[PDB]
């Protein structure tokens, strides 16, 4: 390969031999595209005029009242589609096109990655095929209709636990015999190389924009940047540009579900076990037998059974810290932002906000310049929180 | 040197190898042990045995359902090794190859996995989701415990891949007859790879994927391959007869015997 | 008054005597705010960093394929809240504050104006009271919960037809005895002066941004700008800056429901009759007896029983043209944008897009530079179109 | 000059005016005509009659329901004028004032509305949603047809407003005792406005809004007002007795008689 498939001990390229040429092709088209000004200008154009780039950085004043904390929010909820996922897919769709490919395959859980993949493919004339665990298709009706309305083929996966895990499997199965005309649009900064590197590089805007923005608004880098971690995309997109700024703390927030102690969570990086699956060596929701398990969270989008290799690596060397947040904790952060700031946050993002609120509430006299990545919109979650 | 002697024996007979595949514990531990003995009794030259995995991403619907059926009976990896120990105590010479997914060998430590294989009598291990680029630890541990590390030679294989497979592999070279996943559903010209592998002194090629008819195994042998592996055609018979175990066995014998004959 | 309450024959200040001092106060605080750089800089700040201003102008390439038409879309769907309504409320909330007021009263039909009023009030520490016709409260559950979640008091109006008409009544009734501490945040460019003038001036960004944007992208003003007209806000916001550019055509699109011919529509400006109601002299959905009637449309947001006075005036002198679009026509435009452009448009906006599609499809060889105001997002309408 | 003579007569008697209000056709054309005759027979000095409107935005719940009840009986504006023609043919001297919403007078042309009022015998017209700033056409048409254009003097009225109301108005000056809408629910110091209106030779003030008790009408008169208008207290009696028309009338008389007595 041209780039290192690993981040320390994590990553790799654990896919059947048949798919290796596809990963080598993809890697090389990415490196070329990255050095191609025509590609860069094309991606930048789609990002600006079609998606809404750059996104705002909102100073939440009311919320931090009575404390010495200053909190900003990366407004990824204002991107087209309602989530940061839109950045990633646009670039990957252009990559598929650069490769001479005209078919897209996509895995999805809460349906947010599928909607994103579907809109990108519609816009760029790609044939989109999307796999969704049957249990998620029954659970995520509005996203399924949105996907179908945008031309995408939605295909229910009934194998295994009929959820994300199984949808991912099906996509790689499909890809193992269709790679020659179709590209696999992976949904997060995980999976086999070059994917974790590509999704990151295609999510970098977030942290790159947050830097210039905070430097303009406060003339200083933040004390810390916080982001939820389901798979790792929105978090690494934020973290990326701040990694070499050692004074800025990086905080990844994993879903705690009903509590770590109950085993009903989605915190593999911190409470999981290293294993090899989905073309990756990384922390995982696993049984004692090494059978792959499911990730639980009140938020559907934070249910990827593992985490990105770079995160597991940033945690290993101490560059970044990973904590968790329960369902109730996320519910409260969600409630509070609605009421004091007039912003309905995705329940995914709410976990990140919940940690920032903790940092504040716990040390109210501590001077802190905080930025939380509001990866998505919460209009989605109105019913769920309501019940 | 189970595969070594088997291939030398088959060569003297100017015969090809027939290697059926099944998931251990499908549809039950006991029926599976019975299925395996019937497989051998009907003429199987070797065995490819998969231990139940939650996410068999290199397998089509038939084998997927094979893992689901095993799971439904509560077949754990520990149970599989117990089954394998007994199969070996029953059959001293037949080559036993395991079809494995990566997490299952890495789970309790890669080294400890290959030591268990030895202890039990396993002859080889094919880790379905580890390309040659990532085989180092698995390859090394296999050899350390006298286990043949099996590599997959795909149809899109370049020369460097052919040369790697031929130097690292032991027992047999798994020659894919198709792209895609396992399934008797889609039927798979492998002459070039077969000759090149021969040139590099690779392990005797065993064609796998799509092999469902006796005609197919005779052609594999005619093309220069040392034999053929058949899984879904085999497992489909188990699926077809879940309500009649006796008919399952009877049908298993009929197909394996007709299949073995095609290599002679 | 300081400004002219009328636009030709339309407009006026038809409210009970008790409310006249409130309209005079409001008018004067608006004129002052308009000349106040501190206000302007504050409104501009909220607009940029909290709402997402400026919005993109998206060139729809696929949709116009096979024709000589170039179509751009004002991306008001990417504003915070999902609709252009957010611009208006922020300014009016600052106006209420300038006035020493700390209470907000708001009328709403589809619930979009209520959500907007609610988020603005939450953000700026105003106490928000919202009136909604009972039939709309039962029909618009998600918007009601959103409103309530953002701190607003939602109050069902059971009088009359229990819809928008009646909600508007209740708000003016309330205001007639609370004006001293509360401000009435009217939802569109209609009602009594100074409201049509204020909502316009606070919606001007749209057309002002579209000008610089198209001038940059095409080096020419558009041949025409198209926008839906329920009450008139999004349309006048677009039109405003182009009024003195006589070469640019202005196209207002009224809902046609099942067809004008069936009487089941919401097209008063063109198929209604001039009357006096809601503090206004303007075209209206009326019976032969002058009893106020309801406006019908597949889209809930286009059900304001009348239209803005300036529109009725721009139509009168020939400055702007008003046409209508049926339910099916809007359904088709909605479908087409989803499939070819990857954008789910509000069913309100779809009426505007539907007319642009007509112009194209009907004269495919005609060279046309068109801009459609995509006033809002269509995630709202997924269920409705689905059924 | 119905109001003119009524006020001169009441002045000679050192008496105040009691003016009840009802919606025409509430709860039915016939019961309403009966309600109106009972109103007069119990001592009403004048009448304030509203024609049913779809959006009575200056009225609280009681009068809102008065319009709903009328609407339910199918009372149209045409029917109201027919009712008014008959009420006049029955009572030659009593001042008849109409409570109107703007669309209803503008609908068939403002001029044609005031001509109909004349033809029928209406004495005045108060258009609830037209401030003095917008009264020009209505004022002009009223005078042209010998109809007294009624203006509302609010408690927050400035001097210019007082001076306008006093020059334009005829019949009587509608003096609000409160902010808000109509309703006997919220009870309403008007001495200054009363003296100033007197100074500008305005029309005799008639206090309206909240007047529900005889005590209230005696105080209006004591403060210098020429009388008081009561609507919701009146309409509430109609609401209270929809299932007993005879009791409605009986109760209507009792309240109006007790109310009229309070002005003497
Ligand atoms: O069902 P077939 O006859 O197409 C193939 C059977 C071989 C089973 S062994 C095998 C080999 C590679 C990857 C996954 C597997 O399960
Ligand atoms: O119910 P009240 O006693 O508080 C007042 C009754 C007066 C009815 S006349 C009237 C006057 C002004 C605006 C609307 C009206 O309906
Ligand atoms: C898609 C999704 C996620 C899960 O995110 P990764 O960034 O891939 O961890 C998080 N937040 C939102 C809003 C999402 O829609
Ligand atoms: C609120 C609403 C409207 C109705 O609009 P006016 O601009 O006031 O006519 C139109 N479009 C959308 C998306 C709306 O939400
Ligand atoms: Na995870
Ligand atoms: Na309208």
């Amino acid at each position: 390969t041209l780039l290192n498939p690993y981040f320390g001990e994590f990553g790799g390229m654990y896919v059947p031999q048949i798919l290796m040429p596809a990963l080598n092709q993809l890697e090389e088209a990415f490196v070329r595209a990255q050095k191609d000004p025509e590609f860069q200008a094309q991606f930048a154009d789609l990002l600006k005029n079609y998606a809404g780039r750059p996104t705002a950085l909102t100073k939440c004043q009311n919320i931090t009242a009575g404390t010495r904390t200053t909190l900003y929010l990366k407004r990824e909820d204002l991107l087209h589609g309602g989530a940061h996922k839109t950045n990633q897919v646009l670039g990957q769709a252009l990559l598929a096109k650069r490769m001479g490919k005209s078919e897209i395959i996509a895995e999805t859980g809460a349906g947010q990655h599928g909607v994103a993949s579907a809109l990108a493919s519609a816009l760029l004339g790609l044939k989109c095929r999307i796999y969704m665990g049957a249990k998620d298709v029954e659970r995520q009706s509005p996203n399924v209709f949105r996907m179908r309305l945008m031309g995408a083929e939605v295909i229910p996966v009934h194998s295994g636990s009929a959820t994300l895990k199984d949808a991912c499997n099906e996509a790689l199965r499909d890809w193992s015999g269709s790679y020659e005309t179709a590209h696999y649009m992976l949904g997060t900064a995980a999976g086999p190389h070059p994917y974790p590197t590509i999704v990151r590089e295609f999510q970098r805007m977030i942290g790159e924009e947050t830097k210039a923005q905070i430097l303009d608004k406060e003339g200083r880098l933040p004390d810390a940047v916080i982001a939820c971690v389901g798979g790792g995309s929105n978090a690494i997109g934020m973290f990326a540009d701040f990694i070499n700024d050692t004074s800025v703390g990086l905080i990844g927030v994993e879903p705690g579900g009903h509590g770590i102690e109950t085993g009903e969570h989605g915190a593999p990086l911190k409470h999981g076990r290293v294993g090899i699956y989905f073309g990756m060596k990384a922390p995982m929701m696993q049984t004692a037998d090494g059978q792959i398990e499911e990730s639980y969270s009140i938020s559907a989008g934070l249910d990827f059974p593992s985490v990105g290799p770079q995160h597991a690596y940033l945690n290993s060397i101490g560059r970044a810290d990973y904590v968790s947040i329960t369902d109730d904790e996320a519910l409260e952060a969600f409630k509070t932002l609605c009421r004091h700031e007039g912003i309905i946050p995705a329940l995914e993002s709410s976990h990140a906000l919940a940690h920032a609120l903790k940092m504040m509430r716990e040390q109210p006299e501590k001077e802190q310049l905080l930025v939380v990545n509001l990866s998505g919109r919460g209009d989605k979650d109105i019913f769920t929180v309501h019940d | 040197e189970r595969y070594e002697n088997l291939f030398a024996q088959l060569n003297d007979r100017r015969e090809g190898a027939f290697v059926p595949f099944v998931t251990l514990g499908d549809p039950g531990i006991e029926q599976s042990l019975k299925i395996i003995d019937t497989l051998i009794d009907a003429g199987a030259d070797a065995l490819e045995l998969g231990v139940p995995f939650s996410d068999p991403l290199a397998d089509g619907p038939t084998i997927q359902n094979a893992n689901l059926r095993a799971f439904a009976a509560g077949v754990t990896p520990a149970q599989c090794f117990e089954m394998l120990a007994l199969i070996r105590e029953k059959h001293p010479t037949i080559p036993i190859g395991l079809l494995m997914y990566a997490n299952l060998v890495f789970n309790n430590g890669i080294d400890a996995f290959y030591a268990r294989c030895e202890q039990v009598g396993v002859d080889s291990v094919l880790v379905a989701d580890v390309p040659v680029e990532e085989s180092a630890p698995f390859r090394q541990a296999a050899l350390r415990h006298n286990i043949a590390p099996i590599f997959i030679c795909p149809p899109n294989a370049d020369d460097d891949l052919l040369r790697q497979v031929a130097s690292y592999g032991r027992g047999y070279t798994y020659l894919l007859s198709r792209s895609g996943v396992t399934g008797a559903e889609n039927r798979g010209p492998l002459h070039h790879l077969i000759e090149k592998l021969k040139e590099y002194h690779a392990a005797p090629a065993l064609q796998g994927f799509g092999i469902s008819s006796p005609e197919q195994v005779s052609a594999a042998v005619r093309a220069g391959a040392a034999g053929a592996i058949s899984g879904s055609a085999i497992v489909k018979i188990i699926e077809k007869n879940l309500a009649s175990p006796k008919q399952m066995l009877a049908e298993l014998r009929s197909f394996v015997s007709a299949m073995k004959a095609a290599s002679r």
